[PDB]
């Protein structure tokens, strides 16, 4: 029973090599829509095979 | 005459703060500039 | 490389023409070009030796002719609009 | 003056903000 959480603002990545400055530039590119739910996992007594769909985020939190 | 001087003078002062704390007093002039720039940008981008 | 001389150029496949100059502004190590508000490719990070160049338009500007009427004289003066006095 | 913010040019106005 994977229990979600709220993706918040994460998942923005520089789509290109172009430095810019102090500019608002609008782009249409595959992103993680904000505040979506993220399927969420553990290491406990948790790694199935998940579809690639379009392309996939990922994360972890570690010591 | 004297009263009127003040009513003048004070009224002068308020104008400043009617400005210094409010940029939107210039809305007209402020737009004329924007619409200009708003053209060129829209014009420039047409190059792409 | 040539600086302060109007050149065509190509960088990593970016092609443009301008006056290449050293600039202070700092990039993020993975970022390549610069740009501006108008999407005008501006800074460039020098691919071999990393440094922030610039670009700049060449000159352009128009030519204008300031004359008293030909009825008076054939002596004219010429205004080059918005160029430092070098090229001419 | 505080409250205000390819061949494209800006020609300077004949008059200038000293003269104006
Ligand atoms: C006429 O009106 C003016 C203002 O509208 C009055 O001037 C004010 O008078 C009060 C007291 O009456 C003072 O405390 C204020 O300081 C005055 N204003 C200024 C700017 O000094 C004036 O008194 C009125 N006169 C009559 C006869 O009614
Ligand atoms: C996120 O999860 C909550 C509770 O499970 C649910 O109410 C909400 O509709 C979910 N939204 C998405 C986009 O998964
Ligand atoms: C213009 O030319 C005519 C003939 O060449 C001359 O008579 C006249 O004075 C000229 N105009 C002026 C303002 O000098
Ligand atoms: C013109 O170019 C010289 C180059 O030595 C520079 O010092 C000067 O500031 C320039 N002036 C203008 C008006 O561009």
């Amino acid at each position: 029973p994977p229990a979600y959480t709220n993706s918040f603002t994460r998942g923005v990545y520089y789509p290109d090599k172009v430095f810019r400055s102090s500019v608002l530039h609008s782009t249409q590119d595959l992103f993680l829509p904000f505040f979506s739910n993220v399927t969420w996992f553990h290491a406990i007594h948790d790694n199935p095979v998940l579809p690639f769909n379009d392309g996939v985020y990922f994360a972890s939190t570690e010591k | 005459q004297k009263l009127i001087a003040n009513q003048f003078n004070s009224a002068i002062g308020k104008i400043q703060d009617s400005l210094s704390s409010t940029a939107s007093a210039l809305g007209k002039l402020q737009d004329v500039v924007n619409q200009n720039a708003q053209a060129l940008n829209t014009l420039v981008k047409q190059l792409s | 490389l040539v600086k302060n001389k109007c050149v065509n150029f190509n960088f990593n496949g970016l092609t443009g023409t301008g006056v290449l100059t050293e600039s202070n502004k700092k990039f993020l190590p993975f970022q390549q070009f610069g740009r501006d508000i108008a999407d005008t490719t501006d800074a460039v990070r020098d691919p071999q030796t990393l440094e922030i160049l610039d670009i700049t338009p060449c000159s352009f500007g128009g030519v204008s002719v300031i004359t008293p009427g030909t009825n008076t004289s054939n002596q004219v003066a010429v205004l080059y609009q918005d160029v430092n006095c070098t090229e001419v | 003056f505080n409250k205000v913010t390819n061949g494209l040019t800006v020609l300077p106005p004949l008059l200038t903000d000293e003269m104006i």
